């Protein structure tokens, strides 16, 4: 019902320009392009 | 099919997966309000995904598209948020679990920053908070991140505003 990449990609980059501190995104269009490996249970903890 | 193996505190591979969530948190636009206000996670539990016809479904597809990127999978580790984690570790990633109004189309969406996954980990704009307390920056409920081996293969490079 779901999006295709770009002609002759298989993946988007998403990559910030304007926050030189934030990290890029990705985006996959088969789920069969990604592995859950790990299953992190954390909290975030409150400032000092 | 899925088993969860817990991995040890002392093992080097918790150790490795902790540092990268710890070290990949920053500061988000909106102030905390879709994830809340934290500089730092306090990690529980770290446990391996373990499921055959999975990593199988995972190694067919990655074969596919590094034949078609000419011997290059692309493959990177990363974190994914979402209410249906434990849907995506039983049954696979699929199109229940892409985001329609996405800015780079309806995909399943990955992120190189821990923090901003934990953004959707209650839903889009981190929906109502945790179900016990309503609060988005709840720092009393456990929350649980993926951290993923996605095959990016030929990646195209949008850049974001
Ligand atoms: C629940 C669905 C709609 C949501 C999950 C989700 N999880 C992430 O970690 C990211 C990122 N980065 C984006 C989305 C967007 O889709
Ligand atoms: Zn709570």
């Amino acid at each position: 019902k779901m999006a295709h990449s770009p002609p002759g990609h298989h993946s988007v980059t998403g990559r910030p320009s304007v926050n030189g501190l934030a990290l890029a995104e990705y985006v996959i269009y088969r789920g069969e392009q990604a592995y859950p490996e790990y299953l992190i249970t954390y909290q975030i903890m409150r400032p000092e | 099919g899925t088993i969860l193996i817990d991995l040890s505190p002392d093992d080097k591979e918790f150790q490795s997966v902790e540092e990268e969530m710890q070290s990949t948190v920053r500061e988000h636009r909106d102030g905390g309000h879709a994830g809340g206000i934290f500089n730092r996670y306090n990690i529980l539990k770290i446990q391996k995904v373990c499921n055959k016809k999975l990593w199988e479904r995972y190694t067919h597809r990655r074969k596919e598209v590094s034949e078609e990127n000419h011997n290059h999978a692309n493959e990177r580790m990363l974190f994914h948020g979402s209410p249906f984690v434990n849907a995506i570790i039983h049954k696979g990633f699929d199109e229940r679990h892409a985001y329609i109004g996405g800015m780079f189309g309806a995909g399943i969406y990955f992120a190189e920053n821990s923090s901003k996954s934990n953004q959707y980990v209650y839903g889009i704009g981190g929906g109502t908070g945790c179900p016990v307390h309503k609060d988005r920056s709840c720092y009393i409920c456990h929350r649980q991140l993926l951290f993923c081996r996605v095959t990016l293969g030929k990646s195209f490079l949008q850049f974001s505003a």
